[PDB]
């Protein structure tokens, strides 16, 4: 007639560790690759040479 | 070399039993053997020689 781990219920109690939890985060590529134009209205018109 | 095993957690069934194992040793021998030469010469040649 043994005493099992199951028979010692919650006198044995689990620990917790956050060591795997943290995750690094990556921004937009296009915000660093190219010029960020500040806008003050929904639309801006840019003329370009066409012929 | 000895070998360890992973062990369960029971009084009832064979997974719960720590395995036995053996370390062993052996012997190596230095045995001395003789190497030799005899070189004979006339005593007159030793007297006549310049070296």
């Amino acid at each position: 007639a043994d005493i099992s781990r199951a028979e010692v219920a919650t006198l044995i109690q689990e620990a917790y560790s956050d060591t795997l939890l943290a995750a690094a985060k990556q921004g937009s590529t296009v915000l660093s690759a190219f010029q960020n134009v500040n806008m003050g209205t929904k639309t801006t018109h840019l003329p370009v040479l066409a012929t | 070399l000895p070998e360890a095993g992973w062990v369960g957690e029971s009084a009832t069934e064979p997974e719960g039993v720590i395995p036995t194992s053996k370390v062993t040793w052996a012997n190596r021998t230095l045995v001395a053997e003789e190497v030799a030469v005899i070189i004979p010469v006339p005593e007159a040649v030793i007297d006549d020689a310049t070296v």
